[PDB]
């Protein structure tokens, strides 16, 4: 029945007219493709080259960590050099963008304050102005954690440390909580021009509290200086260096795993209970020896 | 060794019937006058088995629910479910999402199999119930004679070889060898097919025991007279029992629709494994480990499976079946609805099927003229002119001389279908007079019967004499009926228009050739005569008895003839007309006598006028019958006598070279052989039947059809469809309905099959170009089982695109349900435009949200990574997991909505295969509703609160809804011009490549 | 702020739509 492979004269199944149909499908599928690209082209006419057409999805930016772990977890032996190597290299390449000889140009780089400062507004989001300068970030701002060449350098080898970073959003201008700050634990008085961040063991119940935490920020404030905002997008600001802030855990119980959460506070900031990375942060660390 | 058993059952029977009664009883060890001894009787009764058929060997338990759960389509969904379950099992290789995905899916497939199973099951069950309600078996106790004494015992207690007496009305308890009889006419109507009651006698008549008069048969009622007989056969060993067991023992065969679906499945799974394998290879050719490649393989295959279309087909069929039932046409089985549509040959039975199996007045002789009466069950015909006085005289003769009287409870009943106690002919005549001339009650009691002579054993004249009811002349009225030649012997005067005459050979032979013409017409003729009496010679007080000649039995006044036959059912002739019109070949298969069979055949239009049999030619031309070349004969009446000596090639030839065929005098086994013979030709056969002789035939046919009332029980059990109202015209509607539901199935199928392109492609190019997954599993389900359901059903309500009863029956080999063309449309063309629409919407959403399409490539690796929370879009922004995943889910919803949008267009063009939508039009209301409910539904799932929590389906921004729009319009405009070109050029390249 | 979308209102529209769209469907199948 299906032994119709080839005979006089049809190629399996029927091979008289194969040209016609194939030609047809070539024309047809050609046209379809054309039409598709057509619609995708006009669609592409309607997106702004500067700002994305919808930002409502990234609205509460998230807090991220230097050594993004398999699942939020740094577990390592203080001794074995290969124990922490993955993390160490992650940090190494992360801050490789931040070195002082990497921001050489005064054409595209700008030296901002040594102290947190008011937001730097550059024009509008069009191209009338040139490509915007980008504010410098010197690794010295985080002391004892990547420390330039000066210490750690085990980068926590004795006791654990993680840099937290804020997610980039084009146009986003962080508003820190008012000087009427509804109980934000222990923090400096530099609320005017800094987006604050603080770390805790468990969220809002009992905790296996074991931690002493030291923070390194711009000028010493545990947060993000407003001067680096707003972000102008990859087109208007390539080589844009965003603020980094480091958190070192000095006192911790070594052979036990305890969980840490870092919250960033502000009105412009928000948290989702479904997204544990939205506005907040989670890290499980166990340093075992 | 049951093969052999059935091999002896397909062979026509034998008997001992021709024996000297001396030798008969010598063999059976019995006394002919005294029967046998009670001890002996109970000795045999418990020696074998009581007189009754072993109950139908079939009693499938409700465990037969299981049947509905498999077949072949539910098999496809089963292996699908299993594959998904295996896939998730393999996804137990890790910590894995399918808690909402693969197990969800496999369980859903299972749910569809089980639910569709339950539905179809419930339907067939319901039909079985309504059939059970028809079962009424009354015990009828047989009359035996044992030790010389007549004893009436339960019929099941009758043994082999004891004397039995049967009387007027008695049913024949078991197979008898008549030893003695008086005026005994048994009704063989359902068993052998003989229309008129056959008389039974001691004497051996025909070599074939079925036609002989010295045997009486189980399940046949004795119409009249009385007879004695020795029981030759008891229980299952009887004739009707052998038939019944053959019938129980036959095979259904695969229904045509079921086969078409099998082939359909072969196509679907074909593309399924081609895609699955080719992409398995392709996936390995890139990166993904065998694990991932296998998951993709199971993925693509399972995705190719239409879960919805099992429901939408079952519902489709059920709808058509519902209409069938509304018309009092019941289908035992669910797929049995289509079969008529595929039928190229109808083998029909004669008595009780094509005819009413009720002796009825056909033609009458008045004033040397033939007037046809109305032979229809419903009286839908033409009444004769009853004004003439000759008819009045005649009608009084027929009404007055009879033993026929209506029974106690027949008043409200229609005069025809109402019961009557009397002879065959007497019943016909009684009903006829009670109909045409008014009532026979006051009419028969008007004239008072003095002395009557019942039918004599010889000469069969029946006379009676009454007093005068008129006011003018008070002479005694004499009346007599009898066979035309005998009454012609005793008649002199003839009446015309109310005044007398003697007989002249001109009109005497006019009567002779009228009698030979009506007799030749297949009808049975009766001479009707009357004579007034010379009341001067026979005074008002004269009491004449039946001793000497009181009345001048000669020189009487011959009035006329009344002829009668069992007529076709009113609806029949037109119906056979339509079936022939639709190109179905009608073959009559009857066990009746050829002389009547041919006449009824010509009457219902199975043999058209002017078509000559071999013998008609031989007769007209005055030559030996052997001379004529059979090619010159279009029609043939095949005697069963020859049918026994016939071979395969011979019967094949008869069926091949004759257009109008009647097999007469054919045993049930031979009916089976004829059906099988039409099936050797590779054609779809439908059988229509009444009695037990159609049991093996109706079973073997691709579709059997019983008669709900005039049908017997065994053949009703054998039938795949029953006619409750006993209307033959239903057959026609049947072939129309099934012919239509074929087309609509295509449409439905096509529609659903179009959705597998825009459904499968997302997971395809997900693996290929490494973009984030455009369309999820839940969305895909909302399409397959959620939205498309109502439209895909609504398609079943589509109407005839042209006159279907015009077109020839389909060819099972050539014309297919799902064929290479359909797939070339659904997968090849329309499905593709759909897919493109979908992806377009996808890119509009992602590009608007900040991921430009070109940047979406390769992204998935990091995109699907739960722990990368800085993910660069085209604007340099950083997305977490849940954020971008919410855009992916809010990218699944618009892909789903887009599918709906393009299924609008698809549903409107799938409505019509050939006609442009501007012709056939939107008159389908369910379809409109389908569109509304569909869109409403999609809108709901997008926008209902917490659906992003439940289904990961998010509200669409309004502009989204329109991305799909031009693609739908393209689909519509495209197919419309295809269905324009096809109309304009029916050569045709578009018609050959596309029209499906 | 461009970081706010009236989803509740589009949500309301689509639903109110789904409501009419359905009951107009029902009028249609019930032609009396
Ligand atoms: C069935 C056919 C149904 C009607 C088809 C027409 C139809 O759907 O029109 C659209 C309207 C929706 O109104 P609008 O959304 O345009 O109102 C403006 C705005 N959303 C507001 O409320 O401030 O939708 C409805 O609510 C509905
Ligand atoms: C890149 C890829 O993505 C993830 O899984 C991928 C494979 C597998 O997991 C699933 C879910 O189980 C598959 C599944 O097999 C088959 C489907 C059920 C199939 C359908 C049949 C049907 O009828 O409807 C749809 C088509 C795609 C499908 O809908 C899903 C899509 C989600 C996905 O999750 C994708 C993992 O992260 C994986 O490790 C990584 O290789
Ligand atoms: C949005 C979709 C638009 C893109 C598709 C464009 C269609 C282009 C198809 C390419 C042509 C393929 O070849 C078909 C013709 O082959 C030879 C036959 O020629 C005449 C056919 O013309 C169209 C078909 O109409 C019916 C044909 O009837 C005339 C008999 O033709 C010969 C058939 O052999
Ligand atoms: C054909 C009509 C197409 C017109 C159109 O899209 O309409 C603009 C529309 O959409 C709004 O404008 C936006 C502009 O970015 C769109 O992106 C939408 O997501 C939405 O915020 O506003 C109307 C009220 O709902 C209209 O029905 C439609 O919903
Ligand atoms: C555009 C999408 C469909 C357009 C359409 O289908 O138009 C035809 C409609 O017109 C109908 O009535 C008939 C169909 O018999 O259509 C012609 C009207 O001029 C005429 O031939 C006839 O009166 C009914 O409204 C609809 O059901 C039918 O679709
Ligand atoms: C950074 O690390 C240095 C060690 O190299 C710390 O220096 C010590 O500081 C403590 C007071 O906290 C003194 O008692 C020690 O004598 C110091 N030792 C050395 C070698 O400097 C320094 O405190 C760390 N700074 C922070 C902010 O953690
Ligand atoms: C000639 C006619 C019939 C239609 C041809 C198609 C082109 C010219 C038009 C018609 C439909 C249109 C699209 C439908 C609506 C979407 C959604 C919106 O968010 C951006 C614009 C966008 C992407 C449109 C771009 C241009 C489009 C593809
Ligand atoms: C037959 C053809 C013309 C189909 C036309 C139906 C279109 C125009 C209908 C069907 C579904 C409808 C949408 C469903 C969702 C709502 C959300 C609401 O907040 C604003 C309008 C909006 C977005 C509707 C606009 C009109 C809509 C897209
Ligand atoms: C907040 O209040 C403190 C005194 O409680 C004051 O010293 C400080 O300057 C205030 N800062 C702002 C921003 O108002
Ligand atoms: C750190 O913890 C140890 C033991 O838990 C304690 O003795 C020590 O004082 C702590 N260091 C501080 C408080 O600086
Ligand atoms: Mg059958
Ligand atoms: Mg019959
Ligand atoms: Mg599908």
């Amino acid at each position: 029945f299906i032994w119709n492979s080839e005979k006089k004269e049809f190629l399996g199944r029927t091979g008289g007219s194969w040209f016609k149909i194939l030609l047809f499908y070539v024309i047809f599928y050609g046209c379809l493709a054309g039409i598709f690209i057509g619609t995708i082209q006009v669609m592409l006419l309607t997106i702004s080259e500067f700002k994305p057409t919808y930002q409502d999805r990234v609205a509460p930016p998230g807090l991220t960590q230097i050594p993004q772990s398999q699942k939020t977890e740094i577990s390592f032996r203080p001794n074995d050099p290969q124990s922490y190597e993955s993390y160490v290299v992650s940090i190494v390449r992360f801050l490789e963008k931040y070195k002082d000889l990497a921001q050489k140009d005064d054409m595209i780089f700008e030296d901002c304050g040594n102290v947190p400062s008011e937001l730097k507004e550059r024009g509008e989001y069009n191209n009338e102005r040139g490509e915007r300068k980008v504010c410098r970030f010197r690794l010295e701002w985080l002391g004892n954690c990547s420390g330039l060449n000066d210490e750690t350098y085990g980068y926590k080898d004795g006791k654990p440390c993680v840099i937290i970073k804020l997610n980039r959003v084009l146009g986003f201008k962080p508003k820190p909580p008012k000087n009427e700050s509804l109980e934000t634990y222990p923090v400096m008085k530099y609320n005017p021009y800094v987006l604050p961040v603080h770390c805790t063991g468990k969220r809002d119940e009992d905790k296996e509290k074991v931690g002493t935490m030291e923070y390194f920020g711009l000028g010493g404030y545990p947060g993000f200086p407003l001067q680096y905002y707003p972000y102008y997008g990859k087109l208007l600001q390539p080589k844009y260096l965003q603020p980094l802030m480091a958190v070192q855990f000095t006192n911790l119980t070594m052979d036990t795993e305890i969980r840490i959460e870092c919250k960033a506070y502000g009105e412009n900031i928000g948290y989702s209970e479904k997204d544990r990375f939205q506005g907040r942060f989670d890290v499980k660390i166990e340093v075992k020896s | 060794k049951e093969r052999d058993m059935d091999e002896l059952k397909k062979e026509v029977s034998m008997d001992d019937h021709k024996l000297s009664l001396d030798e008969l009883h010598r063999k059976y060890g019995t006394d002919l006058s005294r029967g046998l001894t009670p001890a002996r009787a109970a000795e045999i009764l418990a020696r074998d088995g009581p007189n009754a058929l072993t109950p139908p060997p079939t009693t499938p338990e409700w465990v037969k629910f299981c049947r509905q759960l498999f077949g072949g389509f539910s098999m496809l969904l089963w292996i699908g479910a299993i594959l998904c379950f295996l896939a998730y099992g393999i996804q137990a290789a890790t910590e894995e999402e399918p808690q909402n995905d693969n197990l969800y899916l496999g369980v859903v497939l299972s749910a569809v199999v089980i639910i569709t199973g339950c539905f179809s099951y419930y339907q067939e069950a319901k039909s079985s119930k309504i059939m059970e309600s028809f079962k009424n078996m009354v015990p009828q106790q047989a009359l035996v004679i044992r030790n010389g004494e007549k004893m009436s015992i339960n019929a099941e207690e009758v043994v082999v070889g004891d004397l039995v007496e049967v009387k007027g009305g008695d049913r024949i308890p078991a197979d008898l060898r008549i030893i003695s009889a008086n005026g005994c006419k048994v009704d063989n109507s359902s068993l052998t097919g003989e229309s008129e009651p056959q008389t039974r006698s001691p004497d051996f008549t025909n070599e074939n025991p079925l036609e002989t008069r010295n045997i009486a048969f189980f399940s046949t009622n004795c119409v009249e007279g009385t007879a004695r007989g020795i029981v030759v056969y008891t229980g299952d060993r009887t004739v009707m029992g052998r038939i019944a067991t053959l019938a129980s023992g036959l095979e259904g065969g695969q229904t045509p629709i079921a086969a078409e679906i099998e082939h359909f499945i072969h196509i679907i799974t074909g593309v399924a494994v081609f895609l699955g394998v080719s992409f398995f290879i392709l996936s390995l050719i890139l990166e993904y480990t065998w694990l991932e490649a296998v998951i993709f393989l199971i993925g693509i295959i399972v995705a190719n499976v239409p879960e919805g279309l099992l429901a939408t087909v079952t519902v489709c069929l059920t709808l058509t079946a519902k209409r069938m039932a509304r018309k009092n046409c019941l289908v035992k089985n669910l797929e049995a609805v289509e079969t008529l549509g595929s039928t190229s040959t109808i083998c029909s039975d004669k008595t009780g099927t094509l005819t009413q199996n009720r002796m009825t007045v056909a033609h009458m002789w008045s004033d040397n003229q033939i007037h046809e009466a109305d032979t229809t069950e419903n009286q839908s015909g033409v009444s004769f002119d009853k004004t003439s006085a000759t008819w009045l005289a005649l009608s009084r003769i027929a009404g007055l001389c009879n033993r026929a009287v209506f029974q106690a409870n027949q008043e409200n009943l229609p005069i025809l279908k109402r019961a009557v106690a009397g002879d065959a002919s007497e019943s016909a005549l009684l009903k006829c007079i009670e109909l045409c001339c008014g009532s026979v009650k006051e009419m028969r009691e008007r004239y008072t019967k003095i002395v009557e002579i019942p039918f004599n054993s010889t000469n069969k004249y029946q006379l009676s004499i009454h007093k005068n009811p008129n006011t003018a002349e008070p002479r005694h009225l004499l009346v007599m009926k009898g066979a035309p030649e005998r009454i012609l012997d005793r008649c002199s005067s003839i009446l015309i228009h109310g005044k007398e005459q003697p007989l002249d050979e001109e009109l005497k032979d006019a009567f002779q050739n009228a009698y030979l013409e009506l007799g030749g017409l297949g009808e049975r003729v009766l001479g009707f005569c009357h004579l007034f009496l010379p009341d001067e010679q026979f005074p008002e007080g004269f009491q004449f008895d039946t001793d000497d000649v009181n009345f001048p039995l000669d020189n009487l006044c011959f009035v006329g003839l009344i002829s009668m036959i069992d007529p076709p059912r009113a609806a029949v002739p037109d119906a056979v007309g339509k079936c022939r019109s639709a190109g179905i070949k009608v073959i009559m298969v009857t066990g009746d006598h050829p002389i009547t069979a041919k006449a009824i055949a010509k009457g219902v239009g199975i043999i058209s006028e002017g078509n000559e049999t071999v013998e008609d030619i031989a007769a007209r031309l005055n030559i030996p019958v052997s001379q004529v070349n059979p090619r010159d004969a279009k029609a043939c009446v095949v005697h069963g006598s020859d049918l026994k000596d016939m071979t395969s090639e011979q019967l094949d030839d008869i069926l091949k070279y004759h257009t109008e065929i009647v097999f007469a005098r054919t045993s049930p086994q031979q009916k089976l052989i004829i059906v099988e013979g039409c099936q050797r030709q590779g054609a779809i056969v439908a059988v229509t039947g009444d009695g037990v002789n159609d049991s093996p035939a109706s079973k073997k046919a691709d579709i059997g059809v019983a008669m709900g009332i005039a049908g017997s029980d065994v053949s009703k059990q054998a039938a795949d469809m029953i006619l409750l109202d006993d209307n033959f015209a239903s057959i026609v509607t049947g072939v129309e309905e099934g012919r239509l539901i074929f087309d609509n199935l295509k449409k439905s199928i096509a529609y659903t099959l179009t959705s597998n392109i825009p459904e499968i492609t997302p997971f395809l190019i997900f693996i290929i170009a490494n973009i984030p997954l455009p369309l999820g599993t839940v969305t895909i389900l909302c399409i397959d089982l959620g939205t498309d359901m109502v439209p895909a059903i609504s398609l079943a309500y589509e109407q005839a695109e042209s006159d279907i009863m015009k077109r020839q029956p389909r060819n099972p080999k050539t014309d297919k349900l799902v064929n290479e063309q359909l797939i070339s449309m659904a997968y090849g063309q329309i499905g593709m435009i759909q897919a493109l629409g979908g992806f377009f919407t996808y890119f509009v959403i992602l590009a608007e949200n900040g991921f430009l399409p070109i940047h979406l490539l390769g992204l998935r690796v990091n995109w699907d990574d739960r722990w990368i929370n800085d993910v660069e879009d085209s604007y340099g922004q950083q997305w977490t997991y849940e954020q971008r995943k919410i855009v992916e889910f809010t990218c699944h919803t618009p892909f789903f909505v887009t599918i709906v949008v393009v299924q609008w267009a698809d549903l409107v063009i799938c409505k019509t295969r050939r006609n442009s939508v501007f012709q056939q039009g939107m008159k389908n209301k369910i379809l409109i509703f389908g569109l509304f409910e569909e869109t409403a539904l999609a809108a709901f799932l997008s926008y209902c609160p917490g659906m992003g929590v439940a289904l990961r389906m998010y509200p669409l921004k309004p502009t989204w809804w329109f991305c799909a729009f031009p693609y739908s319009l393209l689909i519509f405009v495209y197919d419309e011009v295809r269905k324009l070109i096809i109309r304009r050029r029916p050569g045709g390249w578009v018609e050959k490549e596309t029209y499906y | 702020d461009p970081f706010y979308y009236d989803y509740e209102t589009v949500r309301n529209g689509g639903l109110i739509f789904a409501a009419l769209a359905f009951i107009v469907g029902l009028i249609i199948i019930l032609s009396k």
